[PDB]
């Protein structure tokens, strides 16, 4: 989706600025990496970033604390991590973005790994809360359980070229 | 020239299945008979169609073209050895006395 | 006087008659006078052409200050030689290169790092490069950049390239140039983390004919011990048609590295909490900061892979109990960044404690297969290609 | 005309029987024009003689330069590839046939040597080197008619080759085949006593317009049969023996290799390419099918 | 069963023709492909003879 591109673009030109490029935009390039959970390379240009521009920014400081928290995976923690400064426009909207799909992240893996576990759990695991994960599962359908909240999350030419490729090898 | 037999039959076949197709078309089109006999078997045919969907065979295909592909990929392996071992000749013979 | 038709060569007569000067014998300068800045009326801007044989030879009388004042005008119109003067073999290009840019190279972190040639500068740097990004200590630049220097895009272009074709051909390369290649191919791999890519690197590279041993070189086979034991599940031993002193005398030097691949075998803390204080003056000796927790990472490995083979399901308490673990939740905690890192059958039993293994590598059923195998294909297509086309010139082998 | 090479010059062919341009050269028979008996019961009575080796009379004649195969074929006997001069045994076949062939206007007379190493070729091996090498200096214009019938089975090609033999005191000249080939232990020794004793014919092929029309019109129903094969079942087994026989032969090449049949890595290299080809066109040929008709979706 | 004949015979029609097409395409792919590969391995077999003299 077009916020991937925005990721891409962003530090690609970005990169291509400098003496310095912009320190917000060094940050909102910092939420971008976020994007696909992508924290090692992201801690690697924290480490190229001139350090007035880490504690000015002080988005760019909380973001950082976010993809520790991240690192964390702490969820209920990073989803006020993302509400403790806001960047609209560029990163509280994509914050909304990539909080939303790593969520979703979650949601699929975790259903998947899932055997048992009180849907609040993973709830807060996705900032939803207790009634609202009774909403995800009884809409989606999913069994609950009194005295344990127990989910049950389920889970889900073309020949032609390749003979000749066959003949272009064994016949050469 | 294996593919071209099987060219050469489908084309006599198909010369004799589009006679069919021609007095067919006659059929619905005018002044050739009016039979229930015609079609219908087309009708036969549109369920004739592709035989075993099933996974049974999807299974078995799979099988196949895994061996002859395995098959090839040990002949990357014959290949490039030859080349390899051809290469490691003229290393003893121009770095070294073979 | 010096450049009448000199200046004149390169804008005009490049490209020309009896003029084959400049390019054959391989700056911020090339000429040391007053007029320094005169140095920058057309040189990167045409092209770098047939021009080869004469001038060099002819204008090597000079060899003062390749790191004039034009650090970036003439800077600029180098830039603009990468762009506009890139030019026909550009191998040779690497004498400003290796005269001025790594004399730039030394200026960059001097500075902060390369701000300002990387990205167009790899234009000229590809013209060098004639068709596999063939290997130059251009890579030696800008990868130990990517590496140390927090820039590591504008090789991610060349990141898996089976890049060859190097020169030595009247120089224009030097050991040390594969040597960072492969070196920081192996530490960024690491960094990056696709340490299979650079363990093979190190290894390709260290059969190498050696007979200078190097601490840089002690670095490369300490790192090659990191993912050959850590990225595998145990020990990896190698072709052993490296080095005849090097590799059998580094390999006493691996000392407290072999007897660190037994505790690969081992799994206690204690010792290896002081190997690595032993070591520590290696642990950050470039920014290698978590190198001993990088191992806790293949103990746990061993760990949680001994553990896969083992059963279905456990007390997983007992379990964490059972493979010195460090938390129960904690347990499950990192079995699921394994389900982060795809490969565990396991699962999430809150109530029961259950954690399953599930045993489904692959059921022989795809188009995904087809896939897999299509790569093959093409990959081992490629393969054989080249294979055929060295075979081709050693069909060029002379009287023999 | 079409029809103007199968017009059998019985004056014209017995001619240039009697013509003798071996003795004067035992290079002169250049050509082995061919009409398609050979191909046919050489062919089908290899394959159907199963691995039992044969022997006997082709019909024939001879034309400018050229020998002339009317006949090639297989028995149903054995014994061949290792029999003291066993061809002559089948020309009783046509101590009959073309006798009374001639009372149908086939007044041809015999010409040659019909035979078939079912699996493992057409040709005459160590004894029946003794057979060929004594036969030629008894019988010349002889040839060693040279066909593999499983070899054309995996291959699809006919590689005749009609082998004058280098009769004694007559050594290969310029153009001397001498075509190298993988024998069983039994005959690979003397193959290699008397591998460079033979030349080829250039084998051509004659027939008439009615030929071609005929097997184009073959084609034209056979191509049902050609969406029929189901053949990797057929011998996927023999894959496996080359899988034995090629792993054996990079055995042999690295047994070659080692200190110091000629280069067998690189033979080996060579074969091991052609069998996988062999197998993988046979998968090509199943998968055709397959993906033909079971993507045929309502 | 009275008629959908004509437009019965005419769908039949279609879908033959339909799979014709598609395996023609396949044919002349293989008149491109093998085709291709003769003259590819002729030329690089050129190519090989000339590299000796
Ligand atoms: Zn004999």
């Amino acid at each position: 989706f077009s916020f991937k591109k925005l990721l891409d673009q962003c530090e690609n030109q970005e990169l291509e600025a400098p003496g310095i490029a912009t320190p917000p935009v060094y940050g909102q390039l910092l939420a971008l990496y976020l994007l696909h959970n992508d924290m090692n390379n992201a801690r690697y240009l924290w480490k190229r970033i001139p350090p007035a521009i880490k504690s000015a920014n002080s988005e760019l400081g909380g973001i950082w604390s976010v993809g520790q928290r991240i690192w964390q995976r702490d969820f209920p923690g990073i989803y006020t991590t993302i509400n403790a400064h806001q960047w609209s426009e560029t990163v509280q909207p994509i914050m909304e973005a990539l909080r939303d799909a790593t969520r979703r992240r979650a949601f699929a893996l975790v259903s998947q790994a899932y055997t048992s576990i009180i849907a609040d759990d993973f709830a807060a695991f996705v900032g939803l809360p207790v009634e609202e994960a009774v909403k995800g599962i009884l809409e989606q359908g999913w069994q609950a359980d009194s005295t344990t909240r127990m989910v049950l999350p389920r889970k889900p030419e073309q020949q032609l070229a390749r003979l000749t490729d066959y003949v272009a090898f064994l016949e050469n | 020239e294996h593919l071209i037999a099987q060219h050469s039959a489908i084309k006599m076949l198909h010369s004799r299945v589009k006679l069919i197709l021609e007095y067919v078309k006659a059929s619905e089109a005018g002044e050739v008979p009016f039979n229930h006999e015609i079609l219908r078997e087309a009708y036969a045919l549109c369920h004739c169609l592709p035989v075993l969907s099933t996974d049974k065979f999807k299974t078995d295909f799979y099988d196949q073209c895994n061996d002859v592909g395995l098959m090839a990929y040990l002949g990357t392996i014959t290949k490039t050895c030859n080349t390899m071992n051809q290469f490691v000749n003229k290393f003893n013979v121009l770095y070294d006395r073979q | 006087s010096a450049l009448e038709q000199f200046v004149n060569s390169v804008r005009q007569l490049s490209a020309q008659g009896q003029m084959t000067q400049l390019c054959e014998l391989i700056k911020s300068g090339e000429l040391l006078a007053k007029n320094l800045s005169h140095l920058d009326t057309v040189l990167g801007a045409l092209d770098v052409q047939e021009h080869s044989l004469g001038v060099l030879a002819v204008l090597f009388v000079k060899f003062s200050m390749p790191s004039v004042p034009d650090f970036e005008t003439l800077f600029s119109q180098v830039q603009l030689f990468i762009s506009t003067c890139n030019g026909e073999h550009i191998r040779y290009a690497t004498d400003t290169f290796a005269g001025l840019c790594h004399q730039l190279t030394n200026a960059l972190v001097e500075r902060k790092q390369p701000l300002r040639g990387i990205g167009i500068l790899k234009q000229a740097i590809d013209k060098m490069q004639m068709n596999t990004n063939q290997l130059t200590s251009i890579h030696a630049d800008l990868c130990q950049l990517c590496l140390l220097a927090k820039c590591f895009k504008p090789a991610l272009p060349y990141l898996d390239v089976d890049m060859m074709d190097i020169c030595k051909e009247n120089g224009a390369y030097d050991a040390k140039h594969f040597l960072c290649y492969y070196y920081y191919g192996g530490m960024i791999y690491t960094g990056l983390k696709n340490f299979e890519r650079a363990l093979y690197f190190y290894e390709q590279a260290i059969t190498t004919p050696a007979m200078a041993v190097s601490h840089i070189m002690l670095e490369s086979y300490k790192k090659y011990i990191l993912v050959s034991l850590i990225l595998l599940g145990k020990v990896q031993q190698l072709p052993k048609y490296t080095s005849q002193i090097v590799g059998r005398f580094i390999k006493p030097l691996s000392n407290a590295y072999h007897e660190l691949a037994q505790v690969y075998s081992t799994n206690n803390p204690s010792e290896l909490r002081n190997l690595v204080n032993k070591h520590s003056e290696t642990f950050t000796r470039d920014n290698n900061m978590g190198l001993v927790k990088q191992c806790l990472s293949s103990l746990y490995k061993k760990n949680i892979q001994r553990l896969t083979k083992t059963f279905l399901t456990l007390s997983l308490q007992d379990m964490a109990s059972r493979v010195q673990l460090s938390g129960p939740q904690e347990a499950e905690k990192y079995v699921l960044h394994m389900i982060e890192d795809g490969e565990i059958f396991a699962s999430i039993n809150q109530k029961d404690g259950m954690v399953s293994f599930h045993d489904n590598p692959e059921k022989y059923n795809n188009p995904a297969m087809l896939h897999n195998i299509d790569q093959e294909m093409l990959k081992c297509i490629e393969l054989d290609e080249r294979l055929k086309a060295m075979d081709q010139e050693i069909t060029v082998n002379p009287q023999f | 005309s079409i029809d103007e090479i199968y017009k059998y010059d019985k004056k014209q062919q017995q001619e240039i029987l009697a013509a003798k341009p071996w003795t004067k050269d035992h290079h002169y028979f250049k050509y082995c024009k061919i009409s398609a008996l050979a191909l046919l019961k050489m062919v089908m009575h290899a394959r159907s003689g199963g691995n039992l080796e044969v022997m006997g009379l082709m019909l024939g004649k001879v034309d400018g330069e050229t020998m002339i195969i009317m006949d090639s074929f297989a028995l149903p006997v054995e014994g061949t590839e290792t029999r003291v001069n066993a061809q002559a045994a089948a020309y009783e076949y046509m101590a009959a046939y073309i006798e009374n062939a001639k009372q149908v206007g086939r007044l041809e007379n015999a010409i040659g040597w019909y035979h078939s190493h079912p699996g493992y070729g057409c040709w005459l091996s160590g004894i029946d080197v003794s057979t060929q090498m004594l036969n030629q200096q008894f019988q010349e214009p002889f040839v060693a008619v040279v066909i593999d019938p499983t070899r054309t089975i995996s291959a699809g090609k006919v590689n005749l080759g009609a082998f004058r033999t280098y009769p004694k005191g007559y050594k290969p000249p310029d153009e001397g085949p001498s075509e190298y080939q993988t024998i069983p232990l039994n005959k690979i020794e003397d193959f290699g006593v008397h591998c460079k004793q033979y030349y080829a014919l250039e084998v051509s092929y004659f027939k008439s317009s009615l030929d071609r029309k005929l097997l184009e019109l073959l084609w034209n129903k056979y191509w049902v049969n050609t969406l029929s094969s189901s053949s990797l079942l057929t011998n996927a087994d023999y894959t496996t023996g080359q899988v034995f026989d090629l792993s054996e032969k990079l055995e042999q090449s690295e047994a070659q290799l080692g200190r110091g049949s000629e280069d067998k890595l690189a033979k080996a290299t060579r074969d091991s390419c052609k069998t996988t080809i062999e197998a993988i066109h046979g998968l090509m040929s199943q998968v055709i099918k397959d993906k033909l008709f079971n993507q045929i979706n309502i | 069963r009275k008629k959908d004949l004509s437009a019965i015979a005419r769908t039949l029609q279609e879908w033959c023709v339909g799979c014709e097409v598609v395996l023609s395409g396949i044919e002349e792919q293989v008149s491109r492909a093998n085709q291709h590969k003769e003259q590819q391995l002729g030329l690089k077999q050129q190519i090989e003879s000339e590299v000796a003299n």
